[PDB]
């Protein structure tokens, strides 16, 4: 999608045409005497960048702007400012750095930015960057979205791609990954990768404890994962259509590998986990009789079946773009009276 | 009669100094987990907050991890569902971290508030933000979480000089004496209060 | 001496020589010393038994209720001795020490019982 | 974490290029001698050079200086001070520094050759309107009194020297040196305040224009300064 990813529109609308080194002067003057500063003057600083050394300076500002009076202002066109002025100067171990330690310069890009920045990436055809990507975006807990088929392409050909057999952190990432892009309800590929997400969450708590599954990650903290996923396999087989893939026997190895042979947040009357552990595989055996009694293909490949998903892709994008467009119309009319504001001030002089 | 003038300088002089360069809430909060000591004070931690202090993060600090700090996002108060079953949160309206915090992990914010579903129309200051007894709710099971639907006798003594009061007055009133108790809105411990009335150092 | 802040507190100021306490219920600032000066003197209370064995003890109700409704807080004890009286509820304190004292008692009673 | 760079790049083109400065002690005197004796103290004072950096400074600059004393307490002697000047040729060439510190004006003449100094230190580099200091003695404390823990205010490194263009306020009459005569030419104190009108009258009595229109006294430099560089460049290659 060319036409999606490229957009000559903001480089060629509103340029400020001002030295680089004034405005750096200028911030350095405003920083050491250690008063506020408006956002005016870092767009203008980054619309007029056209060098590496530039966007180090802007790299650096912005931290410094992070940690200046203000913080909380966070215009989203700035950001997707400087996002076109690191990306089409091809700095991406720049852009993977600000947006891992985002606490460290606090970017946050939305879903049209973000879905032209993961297209980007595909371009250039890199893994390990998307998927740390991705992660962090699971940290940015947005996701109703038009990326959002996006983000399970990525996350279903990743967690596929994989080949790691053995590792906390990036399972319960994955875990907790896997949930929100199925939120918005669509079919057996939706729900089945919500009931994949809440096995892998279970089995991170059962491994490691309930701490992890919410201490650093927005989760909630009912610990039967199992139950919610037997749940969901109930319902779904009470209730359309159920393609499925062999993902069920690996949640089958996980449950077989449990059962196989400090502060306490558990409750005294509610059951440990470790004492479910048989009702737990009991029921899932029953509900799995039951599923195979009742879609029961376990052969197509779900992230072949994104590729059906690129037609409504090719549909939403479209109402993506007008939302971009109707977002670069709104921010055209609100910047033009912050720039007679700064006239206010040498008007009052 | 005498007048005294350098009193009133050395009082104003203090006034300045310490609103200009006061300690910082960041500088005043932070704490090193190991020994459980706030520096500036050389104060221990209390044995109830020392595991939470150890292993759980501040407000700021979750907040730091997403947008605008989530306005509208759902935060809750630890303590108030552990003593509670039922649903407690905070509707934050404004924030405003410390520029001076390297992680921008301190700062303050509020809005409005519920108490078991007892929500009030007023965007009130928070309290208790710098502990480490925050609990950050995802926007997915959200309405599912917030989801949510006499008189006694007066003590014996006193109703007997009432009695006597009475009777001395001419009137039976042989019904018992009793008061209001469904007006009195006992609160409990956990209902929040004004930090501005709280002070600083 | 004007005590910025504080409040009005009715407690026991401490009379009579060593080995022979005779306290006196009085109205007063919460920032006085214990046998400071005070206000309005109200009652007595003597923790010895008296030749008939009784103890004894003055109330000033009228007073009292005077200043409870101008607005004055009391001392643990305070409120314990007038549930006591009955005037006011009974302590809850008051109730957990009773209820020790009988676990207490059963206690070795039981010990007593399984000695002999 | 790992905390950022700071990076700073300011670039207009014509200020950058500031091109060559050389020592007012490389210079010889007007006095008649062979410049053979010059030019073995010169590359003398050069294979020193070579070990020692002496940053270069001006008169009303601020140093810092690091000596190997056999007798204090870590066998080492540490002073600050602003420069009142830079007097003397060849290797004895000296310089004097000078500060108040409790409440006592100390002054020392350092020898920017002797190898018992270990380390200079410029913490200040500007220039004052007068060509010597001296006058630092009588005019004001406030004005002499410099922090020891001062750090050093780092310079761009290829700028033109910076000038405070000020005045500075002075003791009363009883002077040691009659600094208010024209045969000193210093601009840095206030006439104005230290003394009236009628007095500077008076005092620029004393002025002898002729000298300054004179020609036969000034001293030309310009080719032994050439030849000096020259020298310099060469042992700097060897
Ligand atoms: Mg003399
Ligand atoms: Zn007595």
């Amino acid at each position: 999608s060319s036409a999606y990813v490229d957009s000559h529109k903001w480089e060629a609308r509103e340029k400020e045409h001002y030295c680089l080194a004034d405005l750096a002067s200028l911030m350095d003057k405003t920083f050491e005497r250690k008063l506020p500063v408006s956002s005016l003057t870092i767009s203008r600083l980054i619309d007029n960048i056209s060098s590496r050394e530039e966007i180090d300076h802007a790299e650096y500002y912005l931290y410094k702007f992070r940690h200046s009076p203000n913080c909380w202002y966070l215009r989203n066109w700035t950001i997707h400012t400087w996002i076109r002025q690191c990306l089409k100067y091809d700095a991406q171990d720049k852009a993977l750095y600000t947006l891992v330690n985002k606490v460290q310069y606090g970017i946050f890009p939305d879903n049209f930015t973000f879905n032209l920045l993961m297209d980007s990436f595909i371009k250039k055809e890199n893994y390990k960057d998307a998927l740390s990507v991705v992660f962090e975006v699971m940290m940015q807990e947005a996701f109703e979205v038009p990326s959002t088929q996006l983000l399970s392409l990525y996350v279903l050909f990743h967690c596929l791609a994989k080949k790691t057999d053995f590792s906390w952190e990036e399972e319960r990432n994955f875990g907790a990954s896997l949930l929100l892009p199925g939120l918005k309800q669509k079919n057996s590929v939706g729900f089945s990768s919500q009931l994949y997400g809440y096995a892998l969450l279970g089995k991170v708590e059962l491994q490691q404890g309930l701490r992890a599954v919410y201490h650093n990650m927005p989760l909630i903290w009912k610990p039967g994962y199992l139950d919610r996923a037997l749940q969901v396999m109930e319902k779904v087989a009470a209730s359309p259509e159920d393609i499925k893939l062999c993902r069920e026997a690996l949640d089958v190895l996980g449950a077989v590998l449990k059962a196989l042979t400090k502060l306490v947040e558990q409750l005294d009357i509610e059951e440990t986990e470790q004492s479910k552990l048989p009702q737990y595989l009991e029921r899932f055996k029953a509900l799995h009789s039951k599923l195979q009694a009742l879609k029961i293909e376990s052969e197509g490949l779900l992230s072949l079946t994104t590729q059906l998903v690129k037609e409504k892709l090719s549909t939403c994008e479209a109402e993506d773009i007008a939302t971009y467009e109707q977002n670069l119309q709104q921010w055209h009319l609100d910047l033009v009276q912050l720039i007679q504001r700064e006239q206010q001030q040498r008007e009052q002089a | 009669v005498r007048p005294r003038l350098i009193a009133e300088l050395a009082r104003r002089v203090r006034a300045l100094r310490e609103q200009l360069n006061r300690p910082r809430d960041s500088q005043l909060y932070a704490v090193d987990y190991e020994t459980l000591t706030r520096p500036f004070s050389g104060r221990r931690l209390p044995v109830r907050a020392w595991a939470d202090v150890r292993r759980e993060s501040r407000l700021l600090q979750l907040l730091g991890r997403l947008p605008l700090f989530g306005l509208g996002r759902l935060v809750t108060r630890k303590s108030w569902l552990w003593q509670h079953d039922e649903p407690c949160y905070w509707r934050l309206t404004r924030v405003r971290p410390d520029y001076t915090a390297q992680n921008l992990d301190h700062g303050k914010a509020w809005g409005i508030l519920t108490f078991k579903g007892k929500t009030e129309s007023e965007a009130r200051e928070i309290e208790h933000v710098m502990y480490h007894d925050w609990r950050l709710v995802p926007k997915h099971e959200e309405e599912a979480f917030t989801a949510f639907t006499a008189s006694v006798p007066y003590p014996p003594l006193l109703r007997a000089m009432i009695i006597a009061e009475r009777q001395k007055n001419g009137d039976t009133s042989t019904e018992e004496p009793m008061l209001n108790v469904q007006r009195i809105r006992m609160e409990p411990w956990d209902y929040p209060a004004k930090q501005e009335d709280k002070g600083r150092a | 001496k004007a005590y910025r802040g504080g409040h009005l507190t009715i407690r026991l100021a401490l009379g009579g020589c060593t080995n022979r306490p005779f306290y006196r219920i009085v109205a007063a600032h919460n920032k006085c010393p214990r046998d400071g000066r005070f206000v309005e003197q109200l009652g007595s209370y003597d923790p010895l038994p008296n030749s008939h064995g009784e103890k004894l003890v003055a109330l000033n109700l009228d007073r009292i209720r005077h200043w409870i409704g101008c607005g004055a807080h009391l001392s643990k004890p305070m409120e314990k001795l007038l549930g006591l009286a009955g005037f006011f509820p009974l302590h809850p304190m008051m109730i957990t020490n009773a209820e020790r004292l009988r676990r207490k008692r059963a206690r070795e009673v039981l010990l007593a019982s399984q000695k002999t | 974490q790992p905390p950022p760079k700071p990076v700073i790049v300011d670039k207009h083109r014509p200020v950058e290029p500031e091109r060559r400065f050389l020592s007012p002690e490389f210079i010889p005197r007007r006095g008649r001698t062979d410049p053979l004796k010059f030019q073995i103290e010169r590359k003398d004072m050069l294979e020193r050079r070579k070990v020692l950096h002496i940053p270069e400074f001006y008169v009303g600059s601020i140093l810092r200086v690091t000596t190997a004393d056999p007798y204090a307490s870590g066998k080492i002697s540490q002073f600050l001070g602003i420069c009142i000047q830079r007097s003397g040729r060849g290797l004895g060439a000296t310089f004097i520094l000078r500060n108040v510190i409790e409440g006592q004006g100390v002054e020392i003449c350092f020898e920017l050759y002797n190898p018992r100094v270990q380390e200079i230190q410029v913490v200040k580099l500007e220039k004052r309107l007068d060509d010597s200091l001296l006058y630092l003695r009588d005019a004001l404390p406030e004005y002499s009194t410099f922090d020891v823990n001062m750090k050093p205010v780092v310079q761009e490194p290829n700028q033109k020297v910076p000038v405070n263009e000020l005045k500075v306020k002075m003791k009363p009459k009883p002077w040691s040196k009659r600094w208010e005569r024209p045969n000193f030419n210093i601009k840095g104190i206030r006439f104005d305040l230290c003394l009236t009108e009628q007095q500077m009258k008076e005092a620029q009595k004393w002025n002898q224009p002729w000298l300054e229109f004179d020609m036969m006294r000034e001293y030309d430099t310009s080719k032994i300064e050439a030849a000096i560089w020259k020298e310099i460049e060469a042992s700097k290659r060897s």
